[PDB]
């Protein structure tokens, strides 16, 4: 019932045909639409979808966090100032 | 530079891998400075000659007939 070729459209920049299926899959992918569409292939019960739900959402959480360490201590990765002490 | 084993010897101390790379670095880094007399006789007590064989044949002596 909406029009077409507006959604999910991306425009090819002198015929570089794969960079824009690689930027149509990124948005995609960013979108959750990829996963949506794996997800929807088989009927997810739902005690399944909220298990899954917690698990990705706790491992968000331990992902940044962990990110967010990694990127706190990277500036203590230069050389050692005190060698041979 | 002198082996673990020379460098035990030496010091008349049980010593580590670990250890030795920590001294065989550190007396790396004082010979990459501007050192003087001093500073090299020091690094020269640890450093050992090595015999550079030459791989060049021997020749052997003309010999003549009678």
């Amino acid at each position: 019932k909406h029009l077409k070729f507006i959604a999910r459209t991306v425009m090819v920049q002198e015929g570089n045909v794969e960079s824009a299926y690689r930027t149509l899959n990124r948005i995609l992918t960013m979108d959750g639409l990829i996963e949506d569409i794996k997800h929807r292939r088989y009927y997810e019960k739902p005690c399944r979808r909220r298990q899954r739900e917690s698990y990705e959402r706790c491992r968000r959480i331990y992902n940044m966090e962990m990110a967010r360490k990694i990127n706190f201590l990277m500036r203590k990765n230069r050389a050692d100032p005190w060698q041979g002490c | 530079w002198l082996i673990k084993e020379e460098l035990e010897e030496m010091l008349v101390e049980k010593l580590s891998d670990l250890d030795y790379m920590q001294f065989i670095r550190l007396l790396e880094k004082l010979l990459t400075s501007q050192c003087g007399a001093a500073e090299e006789e020091f690094v020269q007590r640890f450093r050992r000659s090595v015999t550079l064989e030459s791989k060049k044949q021997l020749i052997e002596p003309v010999q003549y007939d009678e």
